[PDB]
């Protein structure tokens, strides 16, 4: 039964994947395209900062 | 000695100058680059890039030698004789320690002292570089002060006493060299011998490489020693009649070991 | 009875097949479409941190932006100062094979784990001046891949094992075995907020796992190769994997549909190490192309190469207020770069 | 100088660090890395004593030469991904469970013990980190296969196989047809040597092949090659 | 940890000395070790310093050339040649050790001490108060005043204090006049506006009688102030 054992986890673990109410790919893009522009600012890896303020600098 | 045949091998020689200069060149470029992408080189390599730029300065010698002794336009201070001289003896310095770095890298020395001079050889070799180049000044301050003295007699004796100076001061290197060839041909053969055992399909082909390698080096570079050495006699050639041909020797000489140097340089060919 | 459970759960699979289909309403090509490029951007070199003697392959990175965790094959786990270069410990592991490390967010402990199949941790503030191993946590039956640390208690590894394990540090026991990957984990980033945690499996796919309840919440099928390197979206509503197939997805967790994909027609070569900036406008990810192509997190264009390294880049760190990315490569020499103005 | 007494300090320890990191190198360059592969029916548990779970370490020296090979059959991982952390050994010390030819998987029975041999010879010999990283063959059970060799042929896994079962003629066969997985013959090399139980002279053979390994790459860096 | 030094005695003028410096439960190749002297009713005076490996070595102007110190390593201790005595030396030797990192509290232990009896430019760090009536449960701030800033531009501002218990050797409350040390009570605290700076007790016990002292470190002639006795 372990074949038979191991599709009981299978099938439990994608029935539970089924029980997700998931959201439109639009809304969750636009929500992390909002995140990105919120801290874009503040990013000196984007964004340049002042020589004097870089640590490293 | 016709026209045409001097025209003709002064084409040779520039050529050969040319192709020396845009070896060494391109070798400047890369190892440039190189620097400047990871500033850690292996000690061949700059092993390599000194001996480029000892090309160019040799080189540079003997294209303004040669144009100031063949045209003689303005012979005030062309004849840099101390410049090509200083720079031979900076390059068979270099050459010596590149087959004294093959001595002690490839052979499977295992002796305690051995091993810890060969790391902090690896370590202390731009300050190795330097040292040789503090041997070259030393060396070349007697033949200094034997130039000093022969412009001072312008403005045998003297002449034979710069004559020896610059003998034994080129001549040192090069025992260097050959004693370090010859050791290097003896482990190769003597592991050649008896490696066949140990498979040979690579291994031998690359031992054999290698020693083909030490022989293009040997050849190349120690009959190169003895063009110099003639040119330092001086007296049984003619360095005024037949100029352009002996020039033209001496750096088809040069331009086979900076070839060969450029082929067994491993930056290059992990670059390219 | 195998067969029924077969075709049932095919049944499911077609039904959450249909379900990633009908929430595509427009796909993120299209939204970013509008968006202002960010331009080429290029860091130099501000420091290399040079000085292990071998292959890096884990770097971390403090909670003030300043001291590095860089692990290689010289049984070194060395903490560099990065605004000096100046070597703060140099820790002494115990098996010289090591794929991990972590920085405790206190600072006051260190993960360090590889092939032996156990984790180091390393208190570093010690009333004597040696670092020692606080603890050897071990259990797992499969090699670490990455490791990160919680709460100085808790530490989550993932394993060869198909697994991966929050520890509890005090007591040296798994409290949660998170299973159910098919292939290997090679990567781990742990959200912002500490209660999930995505998993890069060899299996080609990437998996959600809450650290209390234990299941997986969420299972994301990509990349035709195995997944080699992960990172964690700044808003934690989002992941970012990389693999051998050079292919770099963003997914989002409320839209379990893999939300772009970054790859060009001349990158072959894997990835080894994925991170983010905070803004999450970049994805910094390490090649094999010895370099460190940098992708817009939206527009799905390169913004600009890291290369300066010989070899992998093994790790690729961010700061914690994204004020420079480290790249610890198989060159043996850690870099920081930080952008110019 | 904007660095204080603090700074300044700082700066010797960090000076110390490197010092004592570069003395743990002094140790570390005079030994050589090798990676003991092969399938762990058997064979590759054997030339470890011969040499005389986690990843097991092997420390063992001949003549000045510190080997430290690195056993890894417990990693328990069908597939091979942690083995680009041993990328940069000399040595890929490959074990041929030779005389198993009767002998097939118990798992999956239909698969042959050799197939999964030439498989892993196949993966390892031509991957793309161990390109030029040598390996060293020791077919092992060189006695049971001698023995074994007249009672069953090699036409039950190999189904080109021709000629005499004769063991010398037999062993050189399958020596053959493990080399002939060698993609390239001049970057890395696949050396051979038969080995038993009793066969005390596979040391002898391993440090020839890695002194072989190290005068070749030294010869590279130094661009004779 | 312990820290327990050796010598000192009576020495009659003009003679010498050596003072060994045991330590144990640490790692001594990896900590600096300075010298402090305390003379019989003044304050703190610093002696000289080595580093890890005796890289560097620092005395103090009155006592430079007289003195030698060095560390013998692998047996862990410390040792301090006295050569040729004088009245200003009679003092309470204590042995303090250091570490120099980033994030490291400099001055963590200090020692038991020895006392030595003998018969018969820097930064000025100055405490005005040297005398503060207290009582239990109150919040009393402490004052150092420093010739200079003592700010350098690494961020970083070097004043370190210590608390001296009534026959106890001193120990560490704060170390760059924010850290906390390890193993003392939050109520300690401290705070500075860059040449004047000011320790805050939330609480004082009785385990917080003593003698408050404040030091600079930017540069070697490390100095002590004056200090403030508290009183009940
Ligand atoms: O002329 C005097 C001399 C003595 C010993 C060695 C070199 C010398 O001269 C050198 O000879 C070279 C011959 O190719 C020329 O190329 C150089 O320019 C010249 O300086």
């Amino acid at each position: 039964t372990a074949s038979i054992a191991q599709a009981r986890k299978l099938v439990e673990q994608l029935k539970m994947e089924a029980n997700i109410d998931r959201i439109k790919v639009s809304k969750a893009a636009a929500d992390l395209m909002a995140y990105c522009e919120a801290h874009a600012k503040e990013d000196p890896l984007l964004t340049p900062v002042p020589a004097s303020e870089n640590p490293f600098r | 000695i016709p026209i045409q045949l001097t025209v003709f091998f002064m084409i040779i020689y520039v050529l050969e100058s040319l192709t020396i200069i845009v070896q060494s060149s391109l070798i400047v470029a890369v190892l440039g680059r190189e620097w400047l992408q990871v500033r850690r080189l292996m000690p061949v390599d700059m092993i390599l890039i000194s001996l480029g730029i000892s090309r160019f300065c040799l080189q540079w010698a003997s294209m303004l030698n040669n144009f100031c002794s063949y045209f003689n336009l303005n012979y005030v201070l062309c004849n840099l004789t101390i410049t090509w001289e200083f720079f031979n003896i900076l390059t068979f310095w270099l050459n010596s320690l590149l087959t004294v770095f093959y001595c002690i890298k490839v052979s499977s020395f295992t002796h305690h002292i051995f091993l810890w001079l060969r790391w902090r050889i690896l370590r202390l070799f731009p300050w190795i570089l330097l040292g040789c180049l503090m041997i070259t000044c030393v060396t070349i301050i007697p033949s200094a002060i034997g130039n000093y003295i022969q412009i001072q007699l312008l403005t045998e004796n003297f002449h034979q006493y710069q004559f020896q100076a610059h003998t034994v001061a080129l001549v040192i290197p090069f025992i260097l060299f050959l004693a370090s060839t010859i050791f290097l041909m003896a482990s190769l053969t003597k592991q050649i011998q008896h490696h066949s055992t140990g498979h040979c399909n690579p291994s031998m082909k690359a031992r054999f490489t290698a020693l083909r390698s030490l022989a293009v080096l040997f050849i190349v570079f120690t009959s190169y020693f003895l063009t110099i050495l003639i040119t330092i006699i001086g007296t049984l050639f003619d360095k005024r009649c037949w100029l352009w041909v002996w020039e033209a020797f001496v750096y088809a000489f040069i331009l086979m070991h900076s070839t060969s140097l450029m082929l067994s340089s491993p930056t290059l060919k992990r670059i390219l | 009875e195998l067969d029924q459970l077969r075709q049932e759960a095919e049944q499911l699979k077609n039904q959450i097949r249909d379900a990633r289909k009908a929430c595509a309403d427009a796909t993120l090509s299209q939204i970013t479409n509008n968006i202002d490029p960010v331009g080429r951007i290029q860091m130099r070199t501000r420091r290399t941190l040079r000085g292990h003697l071998a292959k890096i392959y884990a770097m971390h990175w403090g909670t003030d932006s300043r001291l590095l965790v860089s692990a290689s094959q010289d049984g070194k786990l060395i903490i560099w100062d990065s605004y000096t270069t100046n070597k703060v410990h140099a820790i002494p592991l115990r098996s010289s094979w090591v794929m991990t490390c972590a920085y405790a967010p206190s600072g006051n402990y260190v993960a360090c784990g590889g092939l032996d199949n156990i984790c180091s941790i390393y208190n570093l503030k010690t009333r004597e001046g040696n670092v020692r191993v606080s603890r050897e946590l071990a259990g797992h039956t499969g090699y670490l891949s990455c490791c990160r640390f919680l709460d100085d208690n808790q530490i989550v590894t993932s394993s060869g094992d198909t697994t991966c394990a929050l520890w509890d540090i005090e007591t040296g026991q798994q409290t949660t075995t998170f299973t159910g990957h098919t292939g290997d984990v090679m990567s781990l980033s742990l959200a912002p907020d500490t209660r999930l945690f995505v998993s890069g499996a060899c299996d080609a796919s990437a998996k959600l796992w809450d650290v209390r309840e234990g299941m997986c919440r969420q299972t994301f099928t990509g990349h035709e190769s195995d997944i080699n390197a992960i990172c964690f979206f700044p808003n934690g509503n989002a992941f970012a994997t990389g693999s051998d197939d050079a292919t770099c997805r963003l997914f989002d967790l409320r839209a379990d549909q893999e939300l772009m994909t970054y790859s060009h027609d001349n990158i072959i070569c894997g990835i080894t190490s994925v991170s983010f900036s905070k803004s999450g406008r970049l994805l910094l990810a390490g090649y094999d192309d010895f370099n460190c192509n940098v992708w817009d997190a939206l527009k799905a264009d390169r913004a600009g190469v890291l290369a300066g390294h010989d070899n992998r880049v093994s790790c690729l760190g961010v700061t914690d207020d994204g004020m420079a990315v480290a790249t610890g490569s198989w060159d043996s020499f850690l870099k920081i770069w930080n952008g110019s103005s | 100088c904007t660095l204080s007494a603090e700074d300044k300090a700082a700066v010797e320890r960090s000076k110390m660090i490197d010092r004592n990191l570069r003395e743990d190198g002094e140790k570390a360059a005079r030994e050589v890395k090798l990676l003991l592969l092969g399938a762990g029916e058997s064979g590759k548990s054997t030339i470890v004593k011969q040499m005389k779970t986690g990843i097991v370490e092997t420390h063992f020296t001949f003549k000045d030469l510190h080997f430290k090979m690195f056993d890894v059959g417990g990693q328990r991982s069908e597939r091979k991904k942690w083995i680009h952390c041993f990328e940069g050994v000399t040595a890929i010390i490959f074990c041929v469970a030779l005389s198993d030819y009767d002998l097939v998987l118990a798992e999956d029975e239909e698969m042959n013990r050799m197939h999964e041999s030439m498989k892993l010879f196949d993966s390892i010999c031509n991957n793309k980190w161990f390109t030029d990283t040598s390996i060293i063959l020791f077919l092992n059970k060189k006695d049971l296969f001698e023995e074994k060799i007249k009672k069953s042929p090699l036409t039950i896994c190999y189904p080109e196989y021709a000629g005499s079962n004769t063991y010398e003629e037999a062993a050189a066969y399958i020596q053959c047809q493990f080399e002939d997985l060698n993609k390239r013959k001049d970057t890395k090399e696949i050396y051979t040597h038969f080995t038993c139980a009793t066969d005390t002279q596979n040391v002898k053979f391993v440090f020839d092949a890695v002194t072989d390994i190290i005068i070749k790459e030294n010869l590279k860096d130094c661009g004779l090659f | 940890v312990q820290l327990v030094e050796s010598g000192g005695g009576l020495v009659q003028p003009g003679g010498s000395r050596k003072l060994s410096c045991s330590a144990s439960g640490f790692a001594f190749s990896s900590f600096g070790m300075h010298w402090v002297r305390q003379a019989p009713e003044k304050g703190l005076e610093w002696v000289a310093y080595i580093s890890s490996g005796s890289g560097t070595i620092y005395y103090a102007d009155t006592v430079k050339g007289r003195f030698t110190i060095s560390r013998d390593d692998p047996k862990n201790t410390l040792f301090l040649q006295m050569t040729s005595l004088r009245s200003e030396d009679t003092a309470m030797y204590y042995c303090v050790r250091s570490i120099y990192y980033y994030g490291s509290s400099p001055f963590d232990f200090w020692g038991q001490g020895t006392t030595l009896t003998v018969s018969s430019s820097d930064i000025v760090m100055t405490q005005a108060t040297s005398s503060v009536p207290v009582t239990p449960g109150e919040s009393v701030s402490i004052s150092c005043r420093s010739s200079k800033s003592l700010l350098h531009s690494n961020g970083n501002t070097y004043l370190y204090w210590f608390l001296q218990r009534p026959g106890q050797s001193p120990q560490l409350l704060i170390y760059r006049m924010s850290n906390l040390a390890s193993g003392v009570p939050d109520r300690f605290s401290g705070s500075g506006s860059g040449t004047a700076f000011t320790l805050t007790i939330s609480r004082l016990e009785a385990e917080d009688v003593g003698v408050y002292y404040c030091m600079q470190h930017l540069e070697y002639p490390l100095t002590f102030g004056a200090g403030t006795k508290l009183e009940l």
